[PDB]
């Protein structure tokens, strides 16, 4: 069982990384336009 | 044409508009919503249902009503010289009177008042949409007002006009029916609430559609009164939909009548399934099931549970709900868990 | 002049661009009120508190407060005298006038610019280090009141403790605890049913040894923020309007109403249930505890007492193996508190503690948690959902954990609200899109 | 001083709901803003003080 | 779009309104209150006397037995409680 | 020249992409779909699940309950209350089974991910210039299912009552409910039917009114529901057409005038009360519920004069006593 | 007895700061 | 229980919290009077 | 002539006021729980 333990832990984690990483450059500027 | 001269002066754009149908609207529509307050602050239903009504008995708002009459009556419509009061308002007031009264004012007030639709859209000039929205809510009272109680014992065992009058009416119905478990009642349930998430679902789908065409940071002085042409792009909003929801719009013609499907519909549906309960013809069981669980003590589903709980929310009620069948419960007899 | 020029009416409220003394004047204003009601209902619970009478049969929660730092205690929590009480509750009612006072000065005669006037009083939401400034500068304003805790429990007197030697007792804490892990740790882990983030603080010390660690946290920050200019990553996100920092600081709030109804309703410690009510759990293990005691008296073995459900009449295993009581008090095995544990083990309950260690006092302190239980009436009316119209007292832990939720709950969408809004002002939608150029006009439509 | 007191409190009582009602006006009405902006510190001083009165004049009770 | 629209929008301001209205509110109020105050109310609808519910000893409920008669019922399950 | 994430974020971004796959889309896909082929799979074979305490497993399910009413995912088992119970603590998937394992997984996952389309739902409110309260009106929506999933279990002890997935479920989880709160004698409930059982009554009208106001572009040669071409900025409908009827049906200035203030206010009634509603349960996760008023209306000597409310309470102490019964050995509930 | 004097009089009080401000005219 | 001297006073303290309900009510009174 | 806001709030007063009362006799009236 422990062995899935990580192996899901690990996923979870890529992702929020890929959530707040993600979410950080390039964000205040995705839209149409800026007035 | 003197028929013109009366006709003239009714349908005369007044500041709040009379009509032909006004004359059946409006008063079957007076001593209704009146009688219904006229009782809840005076009336007793003490020798119906040995309860209070009356706010004057120290009754609440909520636990106030005008108690259907007892069923010793039947269906008799309890006119006032109706050989039951013989002719006598304090005790016709006693034996319930209101009731039949209420209801069947309210019955022709809202004939009268769907017929308030047809009249106005007529003279106006319009589809007559409104008027056929007005089916669903004539079904559900009269499904739930007088086919109910007719195909079943007393008048009494009809609602009761009133809050926690109703909320009984509810609890009644899971009990000794299991309505909840009804396919039809499932989708009245289905209509009031896609109907409520449409209305909002829209309602919000608009007030963030919408373009800049005033000035200010408030949307209210935003173009209208039906000059320039549309507030929401229909266009900008549907590719919202289609790539978050996967699935939206087009066509704000049907997407403003499927609105009105959703809701007039699926209240018509429960309101079948309703006329089904007066002949007690209800959906209560599953064989399948029962006979599968009779011969098994290790086989529970939640329905088998929620089916415990109607016994327990019927041996319990009954009783001092249904007063004049006597009712003897030992308290043995009664059913209820360990310990509680 | 506004209205015309101003957006709308209801929403009339929220002008302010670059600065206004107004709103200054009207946050020292509101935050004024607010110190009104905490001196007016104060004075409006002395002016109640029966001799002695269980501080949560009467609609106190205030005095409650006050009480947990050691302001009239009493060996055992009774009141001793009615007048620390009091002290507070005009200090407030007075103090609402300072803060009161002025604040519908700055609204009404109060110059309105801030550079037309002051200089150093003067912001604008554009300005990146005046906010971050301020910010540190309250902040600071924290680690003040950070600490007052510190000394009113280190030097002026004592917390209120429930879990003393003898008894719940006013003692004062002289070990804070300093150990960077443990006082680090709470918030670092434990989320669910094992424990609490950080509503299970089981001593005195990791809060008092603990607050002492925030007390400067949020100081040293203030000699960061004021001290400097945002970093080199943050300038991206975090839009800098004037709105926005309403939601900014505004859904945190949200996360701390209900990180807070959560402490009132479950946390014995900060939460005494002397002054407040018997945490829920602490009421379903009084059930058992009784019934398991007025029965062991009948002459029954609890040891060996084989339930009807044929799991554990009084006591059963846990999924750690360990003793606790049964029937369906199960869900509550996690609570702790001062009366139980001692009747406690090395293994959970223990036999033969439970057998004859049980002191006289647990069985009706384990009584009244029983009949008053954190379950009552909109309209007040204790007991379960359906007893008749008698006892009428609503649980302190039950009001004030519904409350803060309603209020902690609508902001999250009320941080919705306005952070996705002011996410349309640094970009020009707020106010609908350009009947001219529609972005979505010009874009290959999927199909 | 029992007596005495009753009024040093009951005089910081109808000289606050008159303040409420000053202040305000004095900030807002064309009738002179400065003169009723003095007599503000009227009152001003005897708030900072009828509460001091009813101050050291609080430990004398029963 | 066209509109008999009467005054309406204003004639609570009326002046003459909160004057011959500053006597026939009051004069309403009392006058159901007494409706309420006397007693009247009961003897109207029968509603009981918080006191004429159950007789002073007998624990039943006057529900009314039979349909054509019912009345007569009333009558002396009434005139019971004494 | 972008280096390769620069990339992948501006694909999570793109306005073009069939479904958007917004940031917090790479959290609510992967979730939700974790749950639902979960839920998809439990819901057909299904091991005996033992939600109350006592081992006597209650699984509703279609290879053992074969049915589409009765079945329904089964909620965690006091035993472990509130309590994480990951799959991967159960020391054999079939312990995991028993103990409602399935339940939370799901559960969490479909709680948190629709939080990720809460916000994923504002994505486009923004990465495309338009109004981003629409994500707004799905607060009354998520919050609710929150407070039936989440809220209650904290409030009480463990999971053991939060609304069973399933339909009659539902209705068991409600009944409960009912008898342990006057939920249905509160003035928060209230909220709930006051606005649904609003929209309902609204929805029926803009798109009653709406439809009962079109032009004129086919005459039943074909349908009425084509005299509007999508994209035309012209509005199909006629506004004040409109409102003449409403305002000619109920008094003038009580039917709608501005368009705008209309479509809102459909918003305004829902998402209005369908919040209290999931403040109602959120509130009585905590115990503060519906009012009582069992006996209250008194009699001269002390006689008990029936209040409706009082049948209510039989109705209630009925499906009280019968409840979770042979699962507590006590004689108050106090969860 | 009744302090209902007591609301009503804090209640008249600021609703007719109002008033004394709108007759007396004064930028509110 | 109002310290005694002050017996005299909780006939008004009695009704002192219940201002704050008052307070948003007030900015109310207000703005009709400036017809918003 | 009356100023519309104050015809406004003498009213506003009077459901303000009336409830007030309707509300305190649920506490010692007819219908209270004694
Ligand atoms: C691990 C992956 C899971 C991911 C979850 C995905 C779903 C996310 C959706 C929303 C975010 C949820 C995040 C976690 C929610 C935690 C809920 C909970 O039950 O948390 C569990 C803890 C447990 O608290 C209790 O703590 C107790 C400790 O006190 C006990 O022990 C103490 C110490 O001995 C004392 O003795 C005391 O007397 C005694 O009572 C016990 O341990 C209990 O077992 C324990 O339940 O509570 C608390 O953390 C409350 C305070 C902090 C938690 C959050 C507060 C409220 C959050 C609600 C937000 C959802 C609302 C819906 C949103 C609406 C629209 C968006
Ligand atoms: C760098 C200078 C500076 C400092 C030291 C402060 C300090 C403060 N500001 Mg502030 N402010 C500033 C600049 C500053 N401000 C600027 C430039 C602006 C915009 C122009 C503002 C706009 C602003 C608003 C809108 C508000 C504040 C408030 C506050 C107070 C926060 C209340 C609190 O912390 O809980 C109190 C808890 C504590 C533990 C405080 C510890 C005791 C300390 C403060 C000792 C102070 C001694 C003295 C003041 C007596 C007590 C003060 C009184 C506030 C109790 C705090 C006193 C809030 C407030 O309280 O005012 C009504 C508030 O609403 N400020
Ligand atoms: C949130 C904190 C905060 C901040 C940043 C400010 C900032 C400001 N206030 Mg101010 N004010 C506040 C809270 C605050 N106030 C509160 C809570 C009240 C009501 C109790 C007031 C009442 C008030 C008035 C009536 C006036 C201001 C003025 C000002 C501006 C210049 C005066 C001044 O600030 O002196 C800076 C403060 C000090 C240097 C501290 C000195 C403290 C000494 C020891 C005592 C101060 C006098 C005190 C003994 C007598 C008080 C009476 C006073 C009203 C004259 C400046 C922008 C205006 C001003 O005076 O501008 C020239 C002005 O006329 N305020
Ligand atoms: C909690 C902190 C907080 C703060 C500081 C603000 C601040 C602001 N909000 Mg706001 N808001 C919040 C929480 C907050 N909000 C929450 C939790 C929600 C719901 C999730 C909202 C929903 C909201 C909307 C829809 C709007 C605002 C707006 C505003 C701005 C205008 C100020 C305003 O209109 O008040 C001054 C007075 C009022 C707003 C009236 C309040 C009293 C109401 C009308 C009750 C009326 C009585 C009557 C019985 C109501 C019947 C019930 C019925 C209304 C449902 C202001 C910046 C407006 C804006 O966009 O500008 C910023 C705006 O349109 N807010
Ligand atoms: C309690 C919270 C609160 C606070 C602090 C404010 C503060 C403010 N609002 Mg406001 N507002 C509120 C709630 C609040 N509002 C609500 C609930 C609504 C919805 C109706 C509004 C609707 C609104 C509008 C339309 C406008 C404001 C405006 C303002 C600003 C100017 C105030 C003014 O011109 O009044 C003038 C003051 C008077 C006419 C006399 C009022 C009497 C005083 C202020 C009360 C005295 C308090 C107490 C009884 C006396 C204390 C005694 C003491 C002296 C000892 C100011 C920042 C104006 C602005 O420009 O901002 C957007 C504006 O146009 N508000
Ligand atoms: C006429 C009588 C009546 C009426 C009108 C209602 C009405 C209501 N009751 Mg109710 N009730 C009644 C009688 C009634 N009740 C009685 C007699 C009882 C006794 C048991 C109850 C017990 C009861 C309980 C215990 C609860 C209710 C709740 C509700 C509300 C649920 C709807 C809602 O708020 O949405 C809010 C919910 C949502 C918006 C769902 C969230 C959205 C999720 C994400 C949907 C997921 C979609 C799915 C994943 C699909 C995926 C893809 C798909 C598109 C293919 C609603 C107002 C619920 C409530 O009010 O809390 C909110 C509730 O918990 N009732
Ligand atoms: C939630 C319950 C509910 C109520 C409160 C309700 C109320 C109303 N609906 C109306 C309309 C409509 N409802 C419609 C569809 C629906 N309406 C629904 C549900 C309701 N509709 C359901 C949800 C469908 C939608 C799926 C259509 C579209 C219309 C109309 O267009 C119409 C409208 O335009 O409204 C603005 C209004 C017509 C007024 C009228 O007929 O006067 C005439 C009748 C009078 C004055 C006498 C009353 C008649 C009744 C039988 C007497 C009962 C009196 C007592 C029972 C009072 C009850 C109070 C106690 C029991 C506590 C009225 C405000
Ligand atoms: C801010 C507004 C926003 C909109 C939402 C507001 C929703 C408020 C809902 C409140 C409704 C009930 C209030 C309870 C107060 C109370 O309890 O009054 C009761 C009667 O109530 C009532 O008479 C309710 C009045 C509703 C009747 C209106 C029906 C249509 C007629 C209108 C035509 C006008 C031309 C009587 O009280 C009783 O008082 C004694 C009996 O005399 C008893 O001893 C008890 O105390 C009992 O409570
Ligand atoms: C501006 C504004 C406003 C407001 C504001 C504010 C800020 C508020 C408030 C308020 C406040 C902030 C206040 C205050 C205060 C109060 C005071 C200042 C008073 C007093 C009182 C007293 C002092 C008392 C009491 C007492 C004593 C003395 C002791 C004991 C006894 C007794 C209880 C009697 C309004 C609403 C108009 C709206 C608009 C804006
Ligand atoms: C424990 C304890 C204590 C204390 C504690 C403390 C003091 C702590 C802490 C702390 C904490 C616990 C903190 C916190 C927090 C933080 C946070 C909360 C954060 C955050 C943020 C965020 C999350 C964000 C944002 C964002 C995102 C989200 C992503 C991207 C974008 C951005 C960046 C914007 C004491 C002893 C005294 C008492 C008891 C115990
Ligand atoms: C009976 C009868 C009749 C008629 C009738 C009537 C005429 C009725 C009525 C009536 C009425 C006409 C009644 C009434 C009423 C009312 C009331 C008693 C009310 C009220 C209330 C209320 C309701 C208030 C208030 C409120 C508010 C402000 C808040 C919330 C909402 C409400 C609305 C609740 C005749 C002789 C033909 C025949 C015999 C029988
Ligand atoms: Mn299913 Ca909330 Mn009824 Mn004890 Mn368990
Ligand atoms: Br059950
Ligand atoms: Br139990
Ligand atoms: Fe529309």
């Amino acid at each position: 069982m422990e062995t899935l333990k990580i192996t899901v832990y690990i996923v979870v984690t890529f992702f929020v990384l890929l959530f707040v990483f993600g979410f950080l450059s390039g964000d205040p500027a995705r839209n149409p336009k800026r007035k | 044409g003197w028929f013109d001269i009366l006709d003239d002066w009714l349908k005369r754009d007044r500041f709040v508009f009379v009509g032909w149908s006004g004359i059946l609207l409006f008063p079957c529509a007076y001593l209704a919503l009146g009688g219904w307050l006229t009782g809840t602050t005076f009336v007793t239903s003490w020798y119906t249902h040995g309860l209070a009504s009356s706010y004057l008995e120290g009754c609440n708002f909520l636990t106030v009503a005008v108690s259907t009459p007892a069923n010793s009556m039947g269906h008799s419509l309890l006119l006032l010289w109706g050989p039951e009061a013989q002719g006598d308002f304090t005790r016709w007031c006693q034996l319930g009177g209101l009731w039949t009264f209420i209801a069947l004012h309210g019955a022709f007030g809202l004939i009268g008042f769907m017929l308030r639709q047809f009249e106005i859209a007529r003279l106006v000039g319009v589809r007559p949409y409104n008027a056929i929205a007005f089916s669903a809510p004539i079904a559900v009272f009269v499904s739930v007002f007088l086919i109910y109680p007719l195909g079943q014992s007393s008048w009494f065992f009809a609602p009761s006009f009133g809050v926690a009058a109703i909320f009984r009416f509810l609890l009644f119905f899971q009990g000794f029916h299991n309505w909840t478990l009804n396919p039809f009642h499932m989708m009245g349930v289905a209509g009031v609430l896609g109907g409520a998430l449409l209305c909002a679902i829209h309602g919000a789908t608009v007030e963030n559609t919408l373009f800049q065409d005033g000035e200010g940071a408030s949307t209210f002085r935003a173009f209208n009164p039906t000059q320039a042409e549309e507030t929401y792009s229909m266009v900008t909003a549907n590719r919202f939909w289609s790539q978050i929801f996967g699935i939206a719009f087009s066509n704000k013609r049907w997407l403003h009548f499927f609105m009105l499907f959703v809701p007039v519909t699926g209240l018509w549906m429960s309101a079948i399934g309703v006329v089904g309960l007066a002949l007690n013809l209800r959906s209560y069981d599953f064989i399948s099931q029962e006979i599968r669980a009779a011969e098994d003590p290790e086989f529970e589903t939640f329905y088998t549970k929620n089916l415990l709980l109607n016994e327990g929310i019927r041996a319990w009620m009954a009783p001092q709900d249904q007063p004049h069948e006597n009712f003897v419960f030992p308290e043995e007899v009664l059913p209820r868990g360990n310990a509680l | 002049d506004q209205e015309s020029s101003g957006f709308a009416w209801w929403a009339g409220n929220a002008r302010l661009i670059n600065l206004s003394g107004k709103l200054l004047g009207a946050h020292v204003a509101h935050a004024g009120l607010i110190v009104f009601w905490a001196g007016a209902m104060t004075l409006f619970e002395l002016a109640h508190f029966i001799p002695e009478k269980p501080m949560y049969e009467q609609g106190l929660i205030l005095i409650p407060h006050i009480a947990t730092l050691g302001w009239g205690v009493g060996p055992g929590g009774e009141v001793v005298d009615t007048f620390p009480f009091f002290v507070v509750g005009v200090v407030h009612l007075i103090s609402s006038a300072v803060l009161g006072f002025g604040g519908v000065y700055h609204a009404i005669r109060g110059p309105e610019t801030l550079e037309e006037y002051s200089s150093f009083f003067g912001y604008d939401w554009k300005d990146k280090n005046k906010m971050t400034t301020i910010l540190g500068f309250h902040l600071i304003v924290l680690g003040i009141g950070a600490l007052l805790l510190v000394a009113k429990a280190m030097f002026f007197g004592g917390l209120y403790d429930t879990w003393a030697p003898g008894g719940g007792d006013v003692r004062v804490i002289t070990n804070p605890t300093l150990d960077p892990r443990v006082i680090f740790g709470y918030l670092l882990k434990s989320p669910f049913g094992g424990e609490g983030w950080i509503v299970s603080v089981n001593n005195l010390e990791d809060v008092v040894g603990g607050h002492i660690w925030i007390g400067l946290i949020c100081i040293a920050g203030g000699i960061w923020h004021i001290l400097t200019t945002p970093f080199g990553w943050a300038r991206r996100a975090f839009i800098w309007s004037g709105e926005a920092y309403l939601s900014y600081s505004l859904g945190a709030l949200s996360m701390m109403g209900f990180i807070a109804t959560c402490f009132v309703w479950f946390n014995n410690t900060v939460y005494p249930s002397e002054f407040y009510g018997p945490t829920g759990p602490e009421a379903s293990q009084a059930q058992a505890m009784t019934f398991l005691i007025r029965d062991q008296k009948l002459g029954a073995n609890v040891g060996s007492a084989q339930g009807p459900t044929g799991l554990g009449k009084y006591l059963m295993r846990s999924p750690t193996g360990e003793i606790i009581f049964g029937g369906e008090t199960m869900r509550f095995w996690d609570f702790r508190g001062p009366w139980l544990e001692p009747l406690r083990g090395p293994n959970g309950l223990d036999l033969n503690k439970i057998k004859n260690d049980i002191q006289p006092w647990q069985e009706r302190r384990a009584a009244e948690y029983m009949t008053h239980a954190p379950l009552g009436s909109l309209n007040s009316v204790g007991g379960v959902a359906t007893e008749i119209n008698s006892v009428n007292f609503v649980s302190p832990r039950s009001w004030l954990a519904t409350s803060h939720f309603v209020l902690a709950f609508f902001f999250l969408v009320g941080h919705l609200w306005h952070a996705g809004r002011a996410r349309a002002a640094a970009a020009g939608f707020e106010k609908g899109i350009d009947r001219e150029s529609e972005p979505v006009l010009s874009m290959p439509s999927l199909d | 001083m029992t007596i005495l007191f009753q009024l040093a409190l009951a005089a910081l009582v109808i000289l606050s709901f008159v303040m409420v009602i000053g202040v305000p006006v004095a900030y807002a009405s064309p009738q002179d803003w400065d003169r009723s902006k003095q007599l503000i510190f009227l009152g001003s001083g005897l708030w900072i003080a009828l509460v001091l009165v009813v101050g050291v004049l609080n430990f004398f009770v029963v | 779009g066209t509109t008999g629209e009467r005054p309406f929008s204003d004639i609570i301001t009326s002046v003459r309104y909160w004057v011959i209205h500053s006597i026939t509110i009051p004069a309403l109020f009392i006058a159901g209150w007494l409706f309420v105050s006397t007693g009247l109310a009961y003897d109207v609808f029968g509603t009981p006397r918080p006191d004429s519910y159950y007789a002073q000893e007998q624990r039943s409920i006057p529900l009314v037995t039979d349909r054509f008669e019912a009345k007569q019922q009333v009558e002396t399950f009434l005139e019971q409680l004494k | 020249s972008a280096n390769l994430w620069e990339r992948f974020c501006n694909w999570v971004t793109s306005t073009d992409n069939r479904l958007y796959v917004g940031w917090f889309g790479v959290i609510m896909i992967p979730t939700l779909l974790a749950a639902t082929i979960c839920f998809v799979i439990a819901f057909i074979a299904a091991p005996p699940v033992d939600i109350d305490g006592i081992r006597e497993p209650v699984s509703g399910s279609l290879l053992y309950g074969n049915n589409i009413i009765t079945g329904a995912v089964v909620p965690s088992s006091n035993a472990i209350g509130l309590h994480f119970y990951p799959i991967w603590e159960a020391a054999s998937l079939d312990e995991w089974l028993y103990n409602g394992g399935p339940y939370q997984l799901i559960i969490f996952h479909f709680l948190l991910g629709a939080s990720c389309y809460m916000g994923r739902q504002w994505e486009l409110s923004y990465r495309l210039g338009m109004r981003p309260w629409i994500c707004v009106a799905y607060s009354a929506p998520l919050a609710s299912a929150f407070a039936v999933f989440l809220i209650y279990p904290i409030g009480q002890g463990s999971f053991s009552d939060g609304m069973p997935l399933g339909i009659s479920g539902t209705f068991n989880f409600m009944i409960v409910f009912q008898a342990e709160h006057n939920i249905l004698m509160h003035p928060f409930h209230q909220l709930g039917v006051a606005g649904v059982f609003g929209g309902a009554l609204f929805c029926a009208m803009h798109g009653s009114l709406v439809t009962s106001s079109l032009i004129r572009e086919t005459t039943e040669t074909e349908s009425a529901n084509y005299g509007y071409k999508f994209g035309q900025e012209e509005e199909t409908y006629n506004i004040v057409a409109a409102h003449g009827y409403f305002g000619r049906l109920i008094f003038q200035y009580a039917s709608f005038n501005n368009s705008r203030s209309l479509h809102f206010f459909l918003a305004a009634w829902r998402v209005v009360g369908v919040w209290f509603a999931a403040l109602g349960i959120s509130t009585m996760a905590f115990n503060l519920n519906g009012f009582n008023f069992n006996h209250s209306v008194i009699d001269a000597k002390g006689n008990v004069i029936n209040t409706w409310a009082d049948i209510i309470n039989r109705a209630n102490l009925g499906m009280e006593v019968m409840h979770e019964r042979n699962a507590h050995n006590f004689p108050l509930d106090l969860a | 007895i009744a302090q209902l004097t007591m609301i009503a009089m804090i209640g008249i009080a600021g609703p007719m700061i109002i008033f004394l401000l709108a007759v007396r005219r004064g930028n509110l | 229980k109002l310290p005694e001297a002050y017996a005299i006073f909780d006939p008004l303290v009695d009704v002192l919290p219940v201002i704050p309900v008052l307070f948003f009510a007030l900015a109310f009174v207000v703005q009709a009077a400036v017809g918003f | 002539r009356i100023p519309l806001w104050i015809v406004a709030t003498v009213a506003g007063m009077g459901v303000i006021v009336i409830v007030g009362l309707f509300f305190y006799g649920a506490y010692a009236g007819l219908g209270s729980s004694l």
